[PDB]
């Protein structure tokens, strides 16, 4: 992938304004609730027995923060995404056997979380740039599946 | 299928966005063509520049189709009768683009209506967009 | 939905392969586990070796459920009741895997009855497999 | 990507028995018939009006042969797949905008066609090797999207 100057500006600028803990918790709660088969991977987190429980579950919240911190580590180093995610690829693929289609699903959810968070600042160009990012991170994460 | 709760959630989002359907239809396509440029090739007979009368005119129709599906949500196949031949048989729209358009629609609602798409309501609206996709690609 | 052509096509292949449905279910699952080993995680407590008695016993039931759904092609949903909570609620089967299993059933029909699986019959069976899938992930 | 000796042998052995013209034609005919939105990329091929029209369309047959021949180039250099398909990746992604999901659908169909042509010799393990191959060809072709 090749990043334009425009794209890097849109991505870093908005990242700088993200509340990670909030958007992380939103993103993971939504993964589990919009796509409930993904709960299979997170049974160790405790009470997942309703939407309110998923949303109030302290492990979902913590885990969410770490996922979106992970995306920040792409944002910080946009030309070395493949390597930034190499151990994560092994974890998700070689050990967890999370199908890659779920990485796409998480990214789409993150776009919608950001939309809600930023309103009109989340311009079309900005959405374009952030979709490319989640798509490039999804690809880096599927690398050791292949 | 769409559960009772799903139909209530989707009717409830459409009640709130209904007065702006037309402007959200437009924005949805603008975002579709910008975020996923490969989708432009379906509209090569449109001027596809920001604020085009064709894009705005078409957005209005797409949002209206969604409003009608929401209004007759018990039977979306029948309500969206005539759009299925067109998308599936004539336009030969790759099924993957339906999620893209749906994804762009939810970004528009989220932008304008924070706290409307709770996780649950998001889940319901996702199942609604999917059932609509399924009708258009059959 | 499945067309009337689709239903006659899927009925014809099941009519032809019915005497062998059991062995073809076993073969399907073996292909699934070999070709797509990540599916083996759903069966942590099965003997999954080539030939295993237990993959055979499970195969027989999978094929039997495909045979019921074909028989009741107009109401597959009620046909396959409480296969759906099993697969969607208890086991949480990722939707993408139904596609993998379908692909392994199609190879199996192709191997043993290649003249039955014309491209039109393959299309009908593909749509039928998606509908069984859509019931079990609902 | 890594190939075991078992896989390498199962691939080069089966390949040297594949009638390319016939299998190629049939694969591409199947793609156009099972997934008909694929027909929109081939309007210059004339009459795709029906399953019969598609199967005996001579542009479909000649182009099928070429598609499968392309796979032959993958078999003849499994370690050089990325580089071997670079030019075809540009065609499909930059000029044609074929969604990469279509590459895996054509892969699935070729396997079904190989299955029909090889009967009981297309053993589960043979299916696994060819699955792995059609997957890496699809990835090589998608390289310009990423
Ligand atoms: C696509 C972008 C994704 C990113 C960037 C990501 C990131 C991460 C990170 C950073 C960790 C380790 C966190 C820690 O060390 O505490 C992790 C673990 C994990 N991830 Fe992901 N993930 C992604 C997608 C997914 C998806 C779609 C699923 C399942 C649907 C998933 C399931 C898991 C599971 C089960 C763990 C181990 C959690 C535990 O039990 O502690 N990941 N991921
Ligand atoms: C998923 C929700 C969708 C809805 C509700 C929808 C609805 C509509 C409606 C109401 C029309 C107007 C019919 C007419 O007056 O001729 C239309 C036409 C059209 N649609 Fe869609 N559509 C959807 C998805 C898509 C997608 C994903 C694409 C392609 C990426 C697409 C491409 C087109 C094109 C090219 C036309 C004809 C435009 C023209 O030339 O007037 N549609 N659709
Ligand atoms: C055509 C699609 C499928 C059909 C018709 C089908 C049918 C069945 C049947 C008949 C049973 C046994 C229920 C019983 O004995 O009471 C079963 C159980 C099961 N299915 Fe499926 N299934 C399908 C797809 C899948 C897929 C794609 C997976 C996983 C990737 C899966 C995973 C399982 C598991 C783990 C069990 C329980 C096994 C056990 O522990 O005994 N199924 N299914
Ligand atoms: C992943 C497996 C595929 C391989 C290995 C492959 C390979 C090739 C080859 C060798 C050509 C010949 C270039 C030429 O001489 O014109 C070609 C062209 C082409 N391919 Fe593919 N292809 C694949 C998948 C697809 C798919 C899934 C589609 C669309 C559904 C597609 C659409 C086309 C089109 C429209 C052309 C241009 C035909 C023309 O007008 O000359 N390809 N590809």
């Amino acid at each position: 992938v090749q990043w334009s100057a425009e794209e890097k500006q849109l991505i870093s600028s908005l990242w700088g304004k993200v509340n990670v803990a909030e958007c992380g918790a939103e993103a993971l709660a939504r993964l589990l609730i919009v796509y409930p088969w993904t709960q299979r991977f997170f049974t160790s987190f405790g009470n997942l027995s309703s939407a309110s429980a998923i949303i109030g579950n302290p492990m979902v919240r913590a885990h969410g923060k770490k996922v979106l911190t992970s995306f920040g580590d792409a944002v910080k180093n946009l030309d070395n995404i493949k390597n930034t995610f190499a151990q994560l690829s092994e974890l998700h693929c070689d050990k967890l056997h999370v199908d890659p289609e779920n990485f796409r699903l998480l990214g789409d959810i993150l776009i919608i979380v950001l939309a809600a968070h930023f309103a009109k600042e989340f311009t079309p160009e900005c959405q374009a740039a952030w979709q490319k990012l989640v798509r490039v991170v999804a690809h880096a994460l599927a690398r050791k599946y292949h | 299928v769409l559960s009772a709760a799903d139909k209530t959630n989707t009717k409830s989002v459409f009640a709130k966005i209904g007065p702006h359907a037309e402007e959200y239809g437009a924005e949805t396509l603008e975002r579709l063509f910008t975020t996923y440029p490969q989708t432009k090739t379906y509209f090569p007979h449109f001027d596809l520049h920001h604020g085009s009368a064709q894009v705005k005119a078409h957005g209005k129709k797409v949002a209206a189709a969604l409003v009608e599906a929401a209004n007759h949500i018990d039977d979306i196949s029948t309500a969206l009768s005539k759009l299925s031949d067109l998308h599936a048989q004539k336009l030969r729209v790759d099924p993957v683009n339906f999620k893209l358009l749906g994804q762009c629609f939810l970004v528009v609602v989220a932008i304008h209506h924070p706290s409307l798409l709770t996780p649950e309501v998001h889940a319901s609206l996702d199942k609604f967009l999917c059932a609509v996709a399924n009708v258009l690609t059959a």
